[PDB]
């Protein structure tokens, strides 16, 4: 049994540095896959990126690298830290897990496969609206 | 987006987005509305613990073919939003889920 | 004495009326009972290395590539500017060039599309533009589609009043006298295949391998080995690709590539690694007669050229360049070694590259385009001799 | 003169290019066509 559990600031202003934390409530994060969405309203849902083991990240280049994904592993906590916000950044967030898959179409020693993600444990919903007000 | 909301007890189904391209790995999603995403379908055909087989997928012949959710007998708890993530080895990367649904 | 000889190719075949290479519609039809004349106690010495059939063969070959892709088309009015961009993989071996050509008519211009290799291209000097590979030095002619090249057995006839002699010994090397000596007026079924490196589709020896060479101690001189029991190799080109169809001049198609239908792979071979083992195994102690103090490596080949240092044959329609480095790793003291694990895979793989422009025999004004195969290839050929 | 220094464009190995080339030849392999001679 897992739980999470996300909890920000709610209301920033925009320019400035903003930090979202998922608490986690059921296993330690050195076993897990870790990774954030974000859903602007009406469209579809955005994958930032994910976090791993060996701390192993690959940021989005359309999120143009100003994310740092932290992790408070003392507290069992996934952080979350970006600066210059935009206010097209005003998502609905979540935090969830990642597994591993591997896909294979030939040979394998010539490198003819790559790696897949699926995401099964989701959180539970936050807002962050980046706005003037 | 297409509505296909008909009676219980028929069979719907829900296309994805870009054609083929080579071979897949074709994610799905459950969307219910006010709620958060849940997964269904994972490498085109695999189901995890707690859905009916209800669902199916589509395979690797793709090749400039559609990618299909097929959901047969409709019951109740089966409206939502549907997403669909992209990969495949041919056409580069994924950032974004799909076109919505 | 010396003499000229003409070709016999029985009538399994000889039910089409097409012409392949290796003419076959010129050739006399063989004798159902070849009649072998044993002799008695006849003594005649054999030289291998002097041998005037292994001139008139190389001849004839050479004349009979030459007399088809004379009435062919002419790729001149294709050594022009090409641009170019890598083919839309994820983030290369074939380019997607792009070039003005005349068309059938002398007056207008249009612009074209083809995909093909890296190997058939060179740089000419930001946007990359380069031309191809071989227009600077020699006249570059398209093979013919539904022209064969598929290797169909040669006898060798002598005219009358000549003869055949033939050696009938089991372990016989070159230069030398023979004690069992048969006549014949026809030779064996001899297939020309075209290949580097290794000896394909061809005869095996009779109760050991056999090593052949003219002057041994002489490291000038190369070394043939004949196995007697063979080692199957199974290679082949997993691409589904199409070909175009672009119209150049009057009545002259010039035959592309098109897309390419799936996924990328590449064309691996598949030896296997306990059999030829094995045979690598009993040549070393053939081997360690010839020099019996020391250690023997085997070590790969030399750089250069892609034709020259790698495995080089013809697959139904493509030519292979594969490079044996996996093959020729080790090193042997006492006819055993530790330079294979025992463990871990079956079946050593072999990476193979394809190249349309051809030069064999090593012209310097000739070349020659063998236009794609649609689909997908295999061979399984059956490995029995190669040259050290 | 007996020789003649000339000059003439050329469409080289590669048909896209033009080149400029020099040679001398001799007087008798020459017609003149029509001040600059130019035959
Ligand atoms: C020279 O030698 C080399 C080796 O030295 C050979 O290379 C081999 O080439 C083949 C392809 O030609 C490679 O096969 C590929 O392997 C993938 C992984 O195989 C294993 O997958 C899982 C484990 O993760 C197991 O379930 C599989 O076992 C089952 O299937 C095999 C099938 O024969 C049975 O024999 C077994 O008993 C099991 O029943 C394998 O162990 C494999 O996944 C892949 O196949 C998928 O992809 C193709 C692409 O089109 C599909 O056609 C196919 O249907 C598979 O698709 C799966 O997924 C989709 C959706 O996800 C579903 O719709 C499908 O139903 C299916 O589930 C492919 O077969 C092999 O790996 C490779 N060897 C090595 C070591 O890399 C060369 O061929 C050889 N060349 C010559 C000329 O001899
Ligand atoms: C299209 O082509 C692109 C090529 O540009 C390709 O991108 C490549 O993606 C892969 C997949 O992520 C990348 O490979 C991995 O990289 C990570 C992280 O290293 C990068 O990032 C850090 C900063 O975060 C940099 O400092 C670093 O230099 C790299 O840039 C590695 O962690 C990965 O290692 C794993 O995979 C190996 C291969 O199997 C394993 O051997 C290794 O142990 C790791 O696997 C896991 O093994 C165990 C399983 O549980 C576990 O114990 C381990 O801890 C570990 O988690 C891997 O190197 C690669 O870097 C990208 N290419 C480039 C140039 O950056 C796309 O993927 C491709 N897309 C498609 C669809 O084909
Ligand atoms: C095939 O032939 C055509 C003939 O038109 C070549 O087209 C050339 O394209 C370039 C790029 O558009 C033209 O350059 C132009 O230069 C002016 C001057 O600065 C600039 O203002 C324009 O915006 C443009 O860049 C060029 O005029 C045009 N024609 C010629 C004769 O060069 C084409 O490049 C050829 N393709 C190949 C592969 O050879
Ligand atoms: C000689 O040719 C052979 C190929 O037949 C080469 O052997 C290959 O060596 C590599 C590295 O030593 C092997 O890769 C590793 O194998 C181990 C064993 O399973 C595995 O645990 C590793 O993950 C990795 O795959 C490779 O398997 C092996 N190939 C075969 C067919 O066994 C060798 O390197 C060449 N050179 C010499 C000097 O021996
Ligand atoms: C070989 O081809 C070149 C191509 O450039 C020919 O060059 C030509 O040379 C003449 C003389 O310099 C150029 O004439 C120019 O005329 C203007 C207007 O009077 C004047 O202001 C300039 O100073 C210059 O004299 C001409 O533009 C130039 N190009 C072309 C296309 O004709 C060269 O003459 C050719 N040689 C032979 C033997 O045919
Ligand atoms: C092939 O084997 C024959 C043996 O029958 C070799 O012939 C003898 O070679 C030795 C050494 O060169 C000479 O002294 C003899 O005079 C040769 N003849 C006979 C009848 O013994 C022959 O040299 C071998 N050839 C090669 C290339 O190894
Ligand atoms: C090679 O490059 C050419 C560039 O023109 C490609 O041709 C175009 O491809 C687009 C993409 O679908 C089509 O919409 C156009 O109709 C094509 N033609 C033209 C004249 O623009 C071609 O597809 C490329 N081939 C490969 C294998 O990448
Ligand atoms: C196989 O041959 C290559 C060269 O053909 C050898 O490579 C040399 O290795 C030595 C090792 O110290 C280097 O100093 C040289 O620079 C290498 N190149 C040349 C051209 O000599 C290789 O050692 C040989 N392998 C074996 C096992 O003998
Ligand atoms: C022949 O194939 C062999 C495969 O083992 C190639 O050898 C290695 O190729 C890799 C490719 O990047 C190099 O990094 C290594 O340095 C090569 N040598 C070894 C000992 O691993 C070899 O390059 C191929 N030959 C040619 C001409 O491409
Ligand atoms: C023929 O005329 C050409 C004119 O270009 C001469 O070629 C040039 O000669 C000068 C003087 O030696 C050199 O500096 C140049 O490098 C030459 N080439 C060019 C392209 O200008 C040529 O020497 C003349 N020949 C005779 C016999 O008079
Ligand atoms: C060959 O030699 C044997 C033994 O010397 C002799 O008897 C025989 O007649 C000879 N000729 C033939 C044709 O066998
Ligand atoms: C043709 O061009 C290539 C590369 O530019 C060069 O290696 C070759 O020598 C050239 N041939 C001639 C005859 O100039
Ligand atoms: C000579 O070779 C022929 C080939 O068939 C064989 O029949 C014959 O027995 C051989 N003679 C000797 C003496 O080995
Ligand atoms: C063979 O080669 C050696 C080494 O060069 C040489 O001394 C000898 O004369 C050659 N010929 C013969 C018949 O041994
Ligand atoms: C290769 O592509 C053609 C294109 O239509 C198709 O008809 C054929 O079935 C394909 N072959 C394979 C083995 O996929
Ligand atoms: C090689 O020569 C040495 C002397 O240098 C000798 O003792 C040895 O027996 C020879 N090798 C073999 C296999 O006879
Ligand atoms: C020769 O063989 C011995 C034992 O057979 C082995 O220990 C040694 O490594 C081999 N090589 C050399 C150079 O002595
Ligand atoms: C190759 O053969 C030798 C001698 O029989 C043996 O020691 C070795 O284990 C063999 N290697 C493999 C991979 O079978
Ligand atoms: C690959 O290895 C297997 C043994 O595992 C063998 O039976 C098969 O013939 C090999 N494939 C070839 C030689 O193409």
């Amino acid at each position: 049994q897992v739980q999470l559990q996300e909890s920000g600031p709610g209301l920033v202003k925009p320019s400035e540095t903003l930090s979202v934390t998922c608490s986690v409530s059921g296993d330690s994060m050195n076993n897990y896959y870790w990774t954030w969405i974000r859903q602007s309203p009406g469209k579809g849902l955005e994958w930032i990126g994910y976090i791993s083991d060996r701390e192993s990240a690959t940021y989005n280049p359309s999120l143009n690298s100003r994310v740092v994904i932290s992790r408070d592993t003392s507290k069992n906590q996934l952080s979350l830290k970006l600066n210059s916000v935009t206010p097209a950044d005003t998502a609905v967030y979540y935090c969830a897990t990642a597994r591993r898959g591997q896909r294979i179409y030939g040979v394998v020693s010539f490198g003819e496969f790559f790696y897949y993600y699926s995401m099964d444990v989701w959180g539970k919903g936050t807002t962050v609206t980046v706005s003037s007000a | 987006v297409r509505p296909l909301s008909v009676a219980l007890g028929e069979t719907a189904r829900i296309s994805c987005g870009r054609q083929a391209l080579g071979s897949r790995a074709v994610q799905w999603y459950q969307h219910r509305p006010g709620q958060a995403p849940i997964l269904l379908i994972y490498n085109n055909q695999d189901r995890p613990s707690g859905i009916p087989e209800r669902f199916s997928g589509t395979p690797d012949i793709n090749f400039g073919t559609r990618a299909t959710l097929t959901i047969s007998g409709v019951e109740a708890g089966d409206e939502a939003d549907y997403y669909c993530h992209m990969w495949d080895s041919r056409s580069g990367f994924s950032w974004s889920f799909g076109g919505a649904t | 004495a010396t003499t000229t000889l003409f070709c016999a190719s029985d009538a399994k075949a000889y039910d089409t009326e097409v012409h392949n290479v290796w003419a076959t519609h010129a050739c006399v039809p063989t004798d159902p009972n070849p009649q072998e004349i044993v002799l008695g106690n006849v003594t005649e010495n054999f030289n291998m290395w002097k041998n005037n059939m292994v001139e008139q063969m190389h001849e004839d070959i050479i004349s009979l590539w030459d007399q088809s892709l004379k009435p062919c088309v002419k790729l001149t009015p294709l050594c022009v500017t090409l641009n170019c961009n890598n083919v839309n993989t994820n983030n290369g071996e074939m380019k997607n060039c792009s070039f003005n050509v005349t068309t059938s008519i002398r007056d207008k211009i249009k612009k074209e599309y083809a995909l093909f290799y890296k190997l058939d291209v060179v740089p000419l000097e930001n946007i990359t533009n380069y031309r191809l590979i071989n227009c600077n030095t020699s006249v570059i002619t398209q093979a013919c589609p539904k022209v064969s090249f598929e290797p169909i057995p040669i006898h060798y006839c002598a005219p009358a009043g000549f003869a055949i002699l033939k050696c009938n010994s089991k372990t016989f090397n070159g230069s030398g006298p023979c004690t069992n000596v048969s006549t014949v007026q026809c030779t064996h079924g001899i297939r020309p295949v075209v290949s580097t490196q290794l000896l394909l589709n061809g005869s095996l020896a009779e109760e050991e391998i056999v090593i052949r060479s003219e002057n041994i101690t002489d490291n000038a001189k190369t070394i043939i080995v004949q196995l007697n029991e063979a080692v199957e190799i199974n290679c082949t080109r997993p691409n589904n690709n199409t070909r175009k169809s672009i119209h150049i001049g009057p009545g002259r198609a010039f035959y592309a590539t098109g897309d390419i239908i799936g996924n990328i792979r590449q064309a691996h071979c598949n030896i296997s690694k306990a059999r030829w083992n094995e045979t690598l195994g009993q040549i070393v102690a053939k081997l360690e007669e010839q020099f019996p103090n020391k250690t023997i490596i085997f070590n790969h080949s030399s750089g250069g050229d892609p034709e020259i240092v790698t495995h080089s044959f013809n697959c139904g329609g493509e030519f292979f360049y594969c490079n044996t480095t996996p093959l020729f790793n080790s090193t042997w003291n006492n006819t055993r070694t530790d330079d294979y694990p025992t463990g871990g895979e079956q079946n050593i793989t072999l990476q193979c590259r394809i190249k349309q422009i051809i030069n064999m025999w090593q012209g310097v004004g000739k070349a020659m385009y063998a236009p794609p195969i649609r689909g997908q290839i295999r061979c399984s050929s059956n490995i029995t001799g190669l040259l050290l």
